[PDB]
């Protein structure tokens, strides 16, 4: 019924920079505001209660203001565990109700990602199927285009890529690239390699290995 | 000789009123009842009694934060005494909360101004006696449940003073209840539900 | 000392209904307000309701009510949240609350709700040793491919959760109603196969507990 | 002293990676190299190398359509220096062209639907690598020479999107090879034809 | 700055083949699309063919297979287009284009093919002074019979195309095999003979340039 | 192979007045249409490229739309220097077909003929033959009829005729008539004039002149 409006969806900023998320309701919530940072895969920690009060050891840089309306949460000098989604919970009267929150992703220095492949354990291979991993571990900015090829230009599709979070601690990003092939395919070929292009280098990141077991 | 000494040592308290109930009852003996504050100079309070029950609110109400500890000493009736202490009382934090009471209520517009009683307590700050909410301040929510005869399915609204400013609908019953809760504590943070009241 | 336990998982076949728990431990939920809040996938927060253990009282949102129903055992110190008439739309997880009326003070870990009718299906845990140290750090980096498991979720640790700092866990992804997940530790050349690094993974849903030497 | 300047400045590029070469051999010599825009702020790149090329791709790639100017600092190796200046260069209308591919070619009905890889370029527009139709956009035409194997004579179609649709005579070989146009330019303007590919 | 070059005049007899010329200045041929146009008499264009000069490959109306072949050097920047068993049905102006992918940005000047058998006959210019003031304008009319010609064409200009304003150049007319063409510019009395005015022909298939002053 | 059919063949409008041309393709040509305006004897201008571009200082008056099989070139106000013929050629796909093109004429402010008549100059006498030149310059309706009379009614043939085309700047046409006698009949009469019929006025425009070398 009363309306919760949270400003930005997401937001990039550098180390150091001060940062305000915003949260307008629609009628004098009269400070029952809670700011609310969520880590990935953690239950969410809360920030600021009653508008303006700092909570269970919550770091000084952080700082609410507010009343009625209009409320904002602020990060001073923005930090690494910063990296998070926070909400803001209107609890004055039913329904609790919670802004859509805000994505604050951390803008910093670029890394070339150092990669890893691994050939189809043994073990797996006693089932059937053969999966090729690539992992790009600690990279910056997110963005990066890998290509698996196996025996030359002959790339593929099979392939699966998953995402981490900006890390808390370098604000960097690792990936992790399987190609899954069956015992079949995968032994019919014997050089196996993934590029990743990514704006570090100008010239793809490459890593092989080749399945002769001999 | 015999005299028996103390057991059941409860403080029993609602608004900061307290009282010392304990056992047995005196079979030819009296009791004399010593009061101090956290570890300290001893208080004796209530005189070589045959009640099993002290009433130690002049000495609680002056600290109302501080942790009271006690002891009754068990006396020979007719012609080194016993005695067993009583557990810390930190009125403070364990006091009940005595029912609410909704005080009034009058429509201001679009809404209904719906209001608290803002209850007196023995505490004394200057020679006034300090209310409720003076004792507590923000430190005391009262927690609003409201909900319109109609139906089964209710509403909450918080407040730290003592009046709300609910909106509800043109023409309908609505009926009320409100708890008090202190929540800077981790026990008797509530109080009993106030007697529900309706509208119209 | 204080704290709130949760399933942790859960599958659960559509039109069913189900009830999640709770509990309680090192305070008495009859002095608090117990709320349920559930969470989608690419989506934030969402209150479902709240209960007051004392004087036997619900809240709810609009949105859920019918849908909904949270209970509390007060003996057992346990509150529950029953969904009902379950459609994929109820796969989230469900966080249950503390309120101490100025905010949620602490959260269970969240209980991962998955409505479908596919099956449970154990994690199968292939290990990532290199085919030969690699040519990217001092340190080498080992990995662990948990794959064609379902439901949701693995929890995957290294040296139970000793080994922390060079993790990596990658979100799983679907593909053929099973997912594949992935972590990668990395360690010192220095200090493996000199010492032991075995990667442990929970599949909760079916309580396996697998556990790789690699 | 002596550590003679540079002379045969090249600027290199295919798809917008540049790498800009200069003569001679450093002889017990270092080199380093100074980019700006046009006329202006010239920043240092490769730093006392020994090198005689320098990959100055995230300079250009900041704005293809950008000129900028280079030079080259010759300094002495080992136990105001002269330099060399580059010519200019606009990325956009002077990066070569790579060789096209042919990325796929089904039937739909009476027709053939020829179509070309959308090559990706370093060029990168937010977080995110902008391909080679990105960067031109409409000012990037393919043109098509196909033909069937029965004899010499060939037939031509032009396109400023990644797909053909010829009609082709039932139950023939045709053979293919798609060559790039940049329209806006004056210069280099064309691709090398792609592979011919030829259906059945 | 850039500019095609084409032969003009151009007389052939019957059967024999020709080779015309596009001499391209100010660009390279390789770079472009060359394109060569038929238009004869009384009709609109046709389009005889095209040449990429680059991969030396070329296209043509299939109305003009085997008839023509148009061939470049790109060394002198010259596109060619090579007609053969010539016909009357010939005798058009060829204009050869630059298609630089949206359009055939340039053309040259065309040039006037004439298949015949009749021998070049140069012109014979008389100027056309008035026997006495003309009664018409308050201003003056001078003209230019170009007479006895062939091939077409020849083009007439006045004070070497200074004079440029009222002037009247009136097609060429067939009289047994030559024909006779004619030009009258109109100037002010207050110029003439106060001022020169020139009248110069100019017929291209023999090299001929005269100039009559009046 | 790709048809085009242009529309209409010729059309006359008037000043400031708009137009429109039009070409449908016998297929979906993806725009690529140009038109192309021809001035007589001048190399093709390209107006319109890619259905709807103007080009290299096209006025702004012209405009051209189409997708597909239907394309239109429309000149908003009609001027002067429009009179021309526009052909629209297709090039999207081998051959490139020209329309067969629109000859636009100009209507406007009827006008009378001034009149010029020239003598044999005694430059072409020597040769032993004669013309008289009679020169019927900016008249409108390009409609006229002229009659050649030798010592009276005695009226002859053995002239020839040829006319303009609409000037590009007064939307007029001057004609020539040519009368060409051997300097025989020349010296055989005297009087040597033209019959102007033309309905700017009622009654004939004569211009004459007496061969009294005397």
């Amino acid at each position: 019924d009363i309306k919760m409006t949270q400003s930005p969806s997401s937001m990039y900023a550098s180390l150091g920079e001060r940062v305000t998320i915003t949260c307008k309701a629609s009628q004098d919530i009269r400070k029952y505001l809670n700011w609310y940072q969520q880590k990935p895969w953690k239950s969410p920690k809360t920030l600021i209660y009653y508008a303006t009060s700092l909570a269970d050891g919550v770091p000084s840089r952080f700082s609410g203001s507010g009343s009625g309306q209009d409320y904002s949460l602020t990060i001073s000098s923005l930090e690494s565990d910063d990296t998070a989604t926070y909400y803001c919970l209107q609890h004055g009267e039913s329904p609790y109700t919670f802004g859509g929150g805000t994505k604050l992703e951390i803008n910093r220095a670029d890394a070339a990602p150092t990669v890893s492949i691994f050939p189809p354990s043994s073990e797996q291979l006693t089932s059937g199927g053969a999966s090729v991993v690539c992992f790009l571990n600690n990279f910056y900015p997110k963005d990066i285009n890998v290509k698996w090829k196996i025996d030359g230009s002959e790339r593929q599709n099979g392939v699966l890529n998953s995402w981490t979070d900006q890390d808390s601690k370098d604000s960097t990003y690792s990936m992790s690239s399987t190609l899954t092939l069956t015992k079949d395919e995968y032994e019919r070929h014997n050089s196996y390699t993934c590029e990743a292009t990514h704006k570090t280098s100008t010239s793809p990141i490459v890593k092989s290995f080749n399945r002769n077991e001999c | 000789t015999n005299t028996v000494a103390a057991y059941n040592l409860t403080w029993k308290s609602t608004n900061f009123k307290t009282i010392l109930e304990w056992e047995p009852k005196p079979v030819n003996q009296v009791y004399t009842v010593q009061i101090s504050t956290k570890s300290g100079d001893w208080k004796s309070k209530c005189f070589y009694t045959t009640d099993t029950e002290c009433d130690l609110t002049d000495e609680i109400v002056k600290d109302v934060k501080q942790t009271y500890l006690a002891r009754v000493f068990s006396y020979p009736a007719g012609n080194e005494p016993l005695y067993e202490n009583s557990p810390e009382f930190t009125p403070y934090l364990e006091t009940n909360l005595g029912q609410p009471t909704i005080q009034s209520f009058e429509q201001v517009g679009t809404k209904v101004n719906v209001t608290v009683e803002d209850e007196r307590t023995l505490v004394r700050r200057n020679n006034t006696f300090l209310s409720l909410r003076d004792v507590f301040g923000k430190d005391l929510i009262y927690t609003l449940y409201y909900w319109k005869s109609s139906s089964s399915g209710k509403k909450t609204a918080k407040t730290n003073t003592n009046e709300f400013l609910i909106d509800v609908d043109k023409g309908e019953n609505y009926c009320f209840s409100v708890q008090a809760v202190i929540p800077s504590r981790t026990v008797n943070r509530k109080s009993t539900d106030s007697p529900v009241e309706c509208m119209g | 000392e204080i704290q709130l336990q949760q399933s942790g998982a859960e599958l659960v076949r559509p039109g069913a209904l189900v009830k999640l728990s709770c509990k309680a431990s090192g305070f008495n939920i009859k002095d608090y307000y117990m709320h349920w809040v559930k969470q989608r996938p690419e989506q934030g927060l969402e209150w479902i309701g709240l209960i007051d253990p004392e004087n036997g009282n619900t809240i709810y949102d609009p949105k859920f009510q019918g849908k909904a129903s949270i209970t509390a055992d007060t003996s057992s110190n346990t509150a529950y949240l029953q969904l009902s008439s379950l459609t994929s739309e109820d796969t989230a997880v469900y966080y249950c609350a503390r309120d101490n009326s100025y905010y949620f003070d602490y959260w269970g870990q969240g209980t991962t709700l998955t409505v479908s009718s596919a099956k449970t299906t154990p994690p199968s845990v292939y290990p990532l040793a290199p085919g030969s140290a690699a040519q990217t750090n001092s340190m080498v980096t080992l990995g662990c491919l948990v794959k064609g498991y379902f439901p949701e979720p693995v929890t995957v640790t290294w040296n139970s959760g000793s080994l922390s700092s060079g993790v990596h866990t990658f979100p799983a992804v679907l593909q053929s109603d099973l997912y594949t997940l992935s972590s990668s530790v990395t360690v010192p050349s220095s200090t493996w196969p000199s010492e032991t690094v075995t990667c442990n993974v929970a599949h909760p849903a079916s309580s396996t507990k697998v556990d790789k030497k690699i």
